[PDB]
């Protein structure tokens, strides 16, 4: 029982998907390699009485 | 001295003499006139509308 001008706007959208194709990648700790002193990962390679 | 008759029909003035110090000069407000009518000018709104 009270009157107002207003303005209605009802959207109407879907979002459709068809390449069955996807590709992810997820990075972590990016902060602390930049943050701590990462080095040389060096693979001492297995040459002494080992093996 | 000078001054200015009004008249009202209006009942509860019946046989009643009011007066005082008013000024002609100034239209505009002043700590010198009897009463200042401070007025907005005003508009209608014509609507349909729906009660009960």
């Amino acid at each position: 029982q009270r009157i107002g001008r207003e303005i209605r706007l009802t959207p109407r959208y879907r979002y459709f998907n068809f390449l069955p194709i996807m590709l992810v990648i997820n990075v972590i700790n990016l902060e602390e390699a930049i943050a701590q002193r990462t080095a040389l990962d060096v693979n001492e390679t297995q040459v002494t009485p080992a093996s | 001295y000078d001054y200015t008759i009004a008249r009202i029909s209006d009942l509860r003035m019946k046989d009643k003499i009011v007066m005082t110090f008013i000024l002609p000069n100034e239209s505009e407000p002043h700590p010198l006139q009897h009463g200042v009518l401070g007025f907005i000018p005003e508009y209608l709104v014509d609507f349909n509308m729906i009660r009960n």
